[PDB]
């Protein structure tokens, strides 16, 4: 029974870290929702399937069933009963144990095979064993606590609309359940009951405003081990309203399963309106923003197994919803526009007047003439051309050689789409002659694909064939160099069409990784980072002692997050003192500014210091302390000599670095660190069991674990890419990513340029050592 | 290659799904734009490439007075749209030509 | 920028450092070694039990599991673990309880491991001597690198 | 969401810094403990690997420059056979590195022949450069992909430095260094490890100067000791 | 054979290209390698051979004349029914030769 | 060489071989895995003549 002791007590200690922040009053909520979660996941498999939730006067909350109850046996090898070990005991490595540590009283009613059960708990300690008070004839369960009040502080008191909110969500989202919101402070009662499911909640949402079509789209199936629903209808506004959840988890950002959505009704509304004749009537093409105006939809999904990006959910990333999504919404879409004409004829209606009234906030574009094969039209012969005559209508792409060059034209849309290889790296023209310039061959093609002139006198801004230039140059560092050399030449020489806005940036991914038949691209060395941390800590837990609930997993994150951090400002800071004393100083206690003119302490915590130090040396190194006397302002400044490979150094610790940001960064992140890890304190991931005895001891395992069987590929240039992944990841303008150019001051861009490309040396150098080496040594620390 | 017939306008054009083996699709669209230009083949109009990821797909259109099974022999009878393939059977046996 | 002192400076600190890793390299290999050659000579002077002990044995686990269960008197290798001074040839990551504690040897799994894999052609008296000269060695270069 | 406007000036600097910063860090400049430039550490990790020794057959130049290529250098190929070749000529270095065999150019202007016809060995006194490698005496880094192990610094023996000089072209900075006499400049150590306080005209007494490959005639000597001094100088070098 | 001796299965990670034929050249086939490297192409492109017998990695060229890309952007594998052309190899069934 | 009458004689590749025996082989399990890959061993013999 002791240990049950040391768990509560390791619980009480930090209250923060497991049940989330205790002054905002965000934990007071989640402990009732957790409650109701496990009740609305017992529950339903009862009779009628209610749940009441109340509200007393005396600040405390009570939640009812009607399922079968827990049960009351005994366990053999325990002794005790099976309630006391659901509400006790951590049920191995790896949620009502934590609300009844936190709780000042906890009461439980069981009841059973017709008879009444009753048990009072005080602190998380049971006052008596489970007694017998009465013979009944029904099921169910009650459990009611009294919130804490040495723990939370501030707000105290529970509110109604952050309970109501997401009991309607929860009934919505679970067909066939009752919830009831009582409240006795001043009189308030609630019935969330609908038996349609989503349709309710697109019906419900979907009030205020006018619809303008009388049927609703709905749908509802499952191909293996997964199931989709969807409900969507228009609205005579101008806004766009998804909504995503997962195992009723809501996900702000999206993810897998919103993109499958996207693209089927993109491609079932082009599909319709193409085969009805309804564009060749008017003249005007829809795009994918003009359908999604006015609506509003839902979507769930249920997977065994999900993945995310982070702890927080927010997005999912598992690969094998997107198809799933897309493909019975493209079956079911058609099937549902075939049977009813009239929406199909509103909807189509409004699309046509979206469509119609983007178009009319364009200039005046006369026609051009493309290269065929009939006519060549003077233009160059490695150009690739498209079938659109309509400048506005047209893209161009640049690439840096004959490989990419292909593998873009295997996988591009030949409709709106053109291609123009180059040769190398291309002239600087703010260090050439105009002469020169002419006489090159690269630049004099290029001129001739964009068909404006040159030289400023013949130049006419006006005869632009394409109206979007996008740059696509590989993901290494030369692509930069080309991309900074093309902007050079573009803002000198034709300055009207970047004030315009008709040069864009293309954003290739660099890196691919493949675990299992889990797929992700990543974009540079940050992603990679992210990415690493992400999946270290998937299914990861950590318990501080013996018999311990696990600690959350945004807590575990944070502090992750935090020593990265901390440990790459140490990195960046090794010139001046040893790693090795800056890494132990998160373990000794602060040394305040007042406990430095009193002397007899310094002495201790250095002596302290330099024996730890000592102790766990492995590298032939010898450390040794000295006290300093201030005959100014009386202090004592401590020093600290070491002999490495047979030379002595000496590293004095002076004023300026105790009242310095990094010793606060340092001992900021020492207050959370120490003393957190007791004796017995063990790490597991999945099934894997590890005991350990430092945070850093941990961290390493994870990460060492987390890279079996992990695959990682690097593009050299966008010749080792197949035409599809191109396509799919940077061409496609349904799931692509760009940038457009503009121009904030004029006279700091032209210094720029001046000073960056020009001839003279000394400012770049100036230039690159004040950025590059300098200013690097943030010591901010905030 | 087939011939698909307008409903309304009664205009015919020619669609080519294949073509035959070691055939370059590039060059037989210039000798084509070639052969129309120096005027040895008569009853085209238009000639252009949509081929995409679903498959291969020429579009040839023919005036207003001429037959599309015409156009289509003499291009069989000009073009590469028919080659001809010669076996000959030859391999190495107890190192021996046979 | 630099100019010849800086450099020369540069090259002999970077001498300095290399030096001292391989000897801690060296060092910690030579200090393994013995640990391993210890134990290879205490299993010599018990062939008969731990033969037996072995034979009676239905699996490797319960051989490897009962041949750490009691202490293993000394015999005739007194003379030759007395020449190692203090913990000159004990591995540093060595528990206090292992080891020689009172005329007594204790094993540890892996040198229990070890002695598992021994050939029966090592019974000659020739390897005997050899472990012998082998243990010399190793406390000669031990010394110098210390 | 797909588009995103960004100013141009924050895109430039952005670019140019990424490109400059990798080209001085990684490209072109060479260290002050080995003397060595990057591609030229990996080209001999990879010929030490294959145990091309310097008592062995030789192998072909395309095989080393295919490993080179597809384990740690994410590079062309035509670059590092250039560098390779240079390395191989007496003409170029004082103290050579590969030993080759077949047509490695000339004083003359002649070029070296193709890849697929010369053979290459490492040299014996490239084998001090790389002495006890394998007992934990510097630190190894990831390759590209991360697959493979190679070291940050080579365990040298020699200043490779002094003896054979280094030249390169970088963005806001260049170098120029001219090789010396190997017994000088160990004497010079010696006399750096006895005092650690000599000056400079101390030094001077064991290096005199620099020495080429070609022998001829340095005239003056002013220019030598300012670059002794400081760390720049101009000399005169005349024919006999 | 240089392919199965570098252990390049079917079911690993690529290998870049200009290994393989550095291996080929400096190993087994005296003659230049420009001509190793398109005969590598051709083994792998799904309109040259019935049934393909190396697996690729990028741009190997079009039915419409586009060229393969460089020997230092490609990567290779061997494909899974290659593996039944050697067999047994290691059971004395063939000759070998120096 | 082999069983002429009640006994066995060795050859030197045999005595080698017994030299390189290790002392786990002795483990009573150990000894039971040899007469199950006899019996595979003359299936197979039997199977391929
Ligand atoms: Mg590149």
């Amino acid at each position: 029974s002791i240990k049950v002791l040391k768990g509560l007590d390791a619980v009480r200690k930090r209250p923060g870290m497991y049940i989330g922040d205790t002054d905002d009053g965000t934990g007071l909520h989640h402990m009732v929702f957790e409650v109701v979660d496990n009740a609305i996941d017992e529950a339903l498999a009862g009779h009628c399937k209610e749940i009441i939730v109340t509200i007393h006067a005396d600040n405390s909350v009570s939640v009812q069933d009607d399922g079968r109850g827990i049960p009351t046996g005994i366990h053999p090898e325990e002794g005790v009963s099976a309630a006391e070990v659901i509400m006790t005991v951590l049920h191995a490595g790896g949620g009502v144990s934590v609300v009844n540590a936190l709780s000042q009283k906890l009461e439980l009613v069981i009841q059973r095979e017709g008879k009444i059960h009753r048990q009072i708990y005080e602190h998380g300690v049971p006052q008596a064993p489970l007694a017998v008070t009465g013979e009944t004839e029904k099921t169910g369960t009650m459990v009611r606590f009294w919130p804490s009040l040495e723990t939370f502080t501030n707000v105290t008191e529970f509110e109604y609309e952050i309970l109501a909110k997401r009991l309607r969500e929860l009934s919505f989202l679970n067909s066939g359940v009752s919830i009831r919101l009582r409240d006795k402070r001043d009189g308030k009662e609630d019935h969330f009951h609908y038996e349609g499911g989503i349709k309710a909640f697109v019906e419900y949402l979907n009030k205020n405003k006018t619809p303008i079509h009388p049927n609703i789209f709905y749908f509802s199936t499952e191909k293996d081990g997964i199931g989709v629903e969807v409900a969507l209808q228009w609205n005579d506004g101008f806004q766009e309203n998804i909504y995503c959840f997962t195992n009723n988890i809501p996900q702000r950002d999206g993810g897998t399963h919103l993109a499958g959505f996207r693209a089927a009704m993109t491609r079932t509304l082009n599909a319709y309106m193409d085969k009805e004749g309804y564009s060749k009537k008017a003249k005007v093409s829809a795009t994918g923003d003009d359908a999604r105006e006015g609506l509003i939809a839902v979507v769930s999904v249920k997977v065994p197994d999900p993945k995310f990006s982070s702890q927080t959910k927010d997005k999912l990333v598992s690969s094998e919803v997107k198809s799933a999504v897309e493909q019975q919404m493209n079956e079911l879409l058609a099937e549902y526009l075939l049977e009813n004409p009239t929406d199909a004829k509103i909807v189509v209606g409004k699309i046509i007047d979206a469509a119609r009234a983007r178009e009319a906030a364009r200039r005046a574009r006369e026609m051009t003439r493309r290269k065929g094969a009939l006519d060549l039209a003077g233009l160059p012969g490695k150009l690739a051309d498209c079938q659109e005559r309509d400048p506005a209508l047209s893209e161009l792409y640049l690439v840096e050689g004959d490989s990419a060059g292909g593998s873009a034209k295997q996988g591009r849309n030949r409709k709106n789409q053109a291609i123009l290889p180059l040769k190398g790296k291309i002239l600087n023209v703010e260090k050439a002659r105009f002469d020169k310039m002419l006489s090159s061959q690269e630049v004099a093609t290029l001129i001739t694909a964009l068909g404006c002139g040159i030289g400023r006198d013949e130049y006419n801004p006006d005869k632009l064939r394409y109206h979007s230039i996008i740059i696509m140059t590989d993901a290494d560092v030369d692509g930069s160099h080309i991309r900074t050399l093309l902007l050079t030449f573009f803002y000198r020489q034709m300055p009207e069409i970047v004030e315009r806005g008709h040069v864009y940036i293309a954003q290739p991914p660099l890196y691919k990784v493949k675990k299992g038949k889990q797929e992700q691209y990543i974009k540079d060395d940050e992603a990679m980072d992210q990415y690493q941390i992400s999946i270290a800590l998937d299914g990861a837990t950590l318990h501080t002692n013996a018999s311990a609930p696990a600690l959350a997993g945004e807590a575990l994150e944070k502090l992750v997050s935090e020593y990265n951090a901390t440990q790459k400002m140490i990195n960046r800071m090794e010139r001046r003192y040893p790693k090795a004393m800056l890494k132990e100083l998160i373990y000794q206690p602060t040394l305040t500014e007042a406990d430095l003119s009193d002397e007899q302490t310094v002495t201790r915590w250095v002596n302290a210091l330099v024996s730890e130090l000592n102790d766990k040396e492995q590298h032939g190194s010898q450390w040794k302390f000295d006290v300093h006397t201030n005959a100014e302002q009386n202090l004592f400044e401590p020093i600290v000599r070491v002999r490495t490979h047979g030379v002595d150094t000496d590293y004095p610790l002076d004023h300026e670095f105790i009242t310095g940001g990094e010793y606060r960064r340092i001992c900021t992140l020492g207050e959370k660190l120490r003393g957190l890890l007791e004796e017995d304190a063990f790490i597991e991931r999945g099934e894997r069991r590890q005991p350990v005895a430092s945070f850093e001891q941990a961290l390493d395992w994870l990460v060492k674990e987390s890279r079996r069987g992990l695959s990682i590929q690097r593009y050299k240039g966008l010749g080792e890419m197949n035409p599809e992944q191109l396509w799919e990841t940077t061409m496609d303008p349904e799931s692509r990513r760009m940038l457009r150019v503009t121009v904030k001051d004029a006279i700091a861009a032209d210094q720029l340029f001046t000073t960056l490309m020009g001839d003279a040396v000394e400012p770049r150098r100036a230039f690159i050592e004040e950025n590059a080496l300098k200013a690097a040594n943030i010591d901010i620390e905030n | 290659a087939e011939v698909e017939v307008d409903a309304k306008t009664g205009r015919e054009t020619i669609i080519v799904h294949e073509i035959p083996y070691q055939v370059n699709k590039a060059r037989l669209i210039e000798k084509i734009a070639e052969l129309v230009k120096e005027k040895r083949v008569e009853g085209i109009s238009a000639l252009r490439d949509e081929s995409d990821k679903d498959g291969m797909r020429i579009v040839i259109e023919v005036k207003r007075d001429a037959v599309g099974e015409v156009v289509l022999n003499n291009l069989y009878s000009q073009t590469q749209l028919q080659v001809s393939f010669g076996i000959n059977m030859v391999a190495l046996h107890h190192g021996q030509p046979k | 920028i630099m100019n010849l002192k800086d450099i020369i400076a540069a090259f002999v600190r970077h001498r300095r450092e290399v030096v001292t890793r391989r000897t801690i390299f060296e060092l910690r290999k030579a200090r393994d070694r013995a640990h391993i050659l210890e134990a290879l000579a205490v299993a010599l002077a018990n062939i008969d039990p731990i033969i037996e002990l072995i034979r009676h044995a239905p699996t490797p686990a319960e051989a490897k599991t009962a041949l750490v269960a009691n202490p293993w008197q000394l015999g005739n290798v007194a003379a030759m673990l007395e020449r190692a001074g203090d913990d000159a040839a004990r591995p540093e990551w060595l528990e206090p309880e292992f080891g020689v504690r009172d005329g007594l040897y204790y094993l540890t799994e892996q040198q229990a491991q070890a002695i598992l894999d021994l050939r029966l052609q090592k019974l000659t008296g020739l390897e005997h001597e050899k472990l012998l000269d082998e243990y010399k060695e190793l406390l000669d270069q031990i010394a110098e690198l210390l | 969401r797909e588009i995103t406007p960004v100013n141009i000036e924050e895109e430039l600097k952005s670019s140019y810094l990424d490109y400059a910063m990798s080209v001085i860090v990684g490209r072109a400049l060479p260290d002050v403990r080995d003397g060595l430039k990057p591609v030229h550490r990996r080209v001999l990790y990879a010929m030490n690997v294959l145990g091309n020794d310097w008592n062995k057959a030789y192998k072909k130049s395309a095989r080393v420059v295919g490993d080179v290529i597809g384990k740690y250098h994410p590079h062309g190929d035509s670059a590092v056979y250039d560098t390779i070749v240079r390395m191989a000529q007496p003409f170029s270095l004082r103290y050579m590195l590969v030993d080759g065999q077949g047509n490695f150019g000339s004083i003359d202007g002649d070029s070296a022949a193709a890849m697929r016809y010369t053979e290459i060995r490492l040299a014996k006194i490239a084998h001090e450069l790389m002495a006890d490698l394998e007992k934990e005496t510097v630190d190894f880094v990831d390759n590209y992909d991360g697959t493979e192990k190679i070291p940050d610094v080579m365990p040298t023996k020699i200043p490779n430095l002094l003896v054979n000089g280094s030249s390169g072209i970088a963005v806001g900075m260049a170098t120029n260094i001219p090789p010396h006499n190997l017994t000088e400049v160990i004497n010079g150590c010696l006399a750096y490890i006895d005092d650690e306080d000599i000056s400079i005209e101390g030094l001077m007494e064991h290096i005199p100067g620099p020495d080429f490959p070609t022998a001829a005639i340095i005239n003056g000597r002013r220019g030598i000791e300012e670059a002794y001094r400081t760390g720049r100088g101009k000399v005169y070098i005349r024919a006999r």
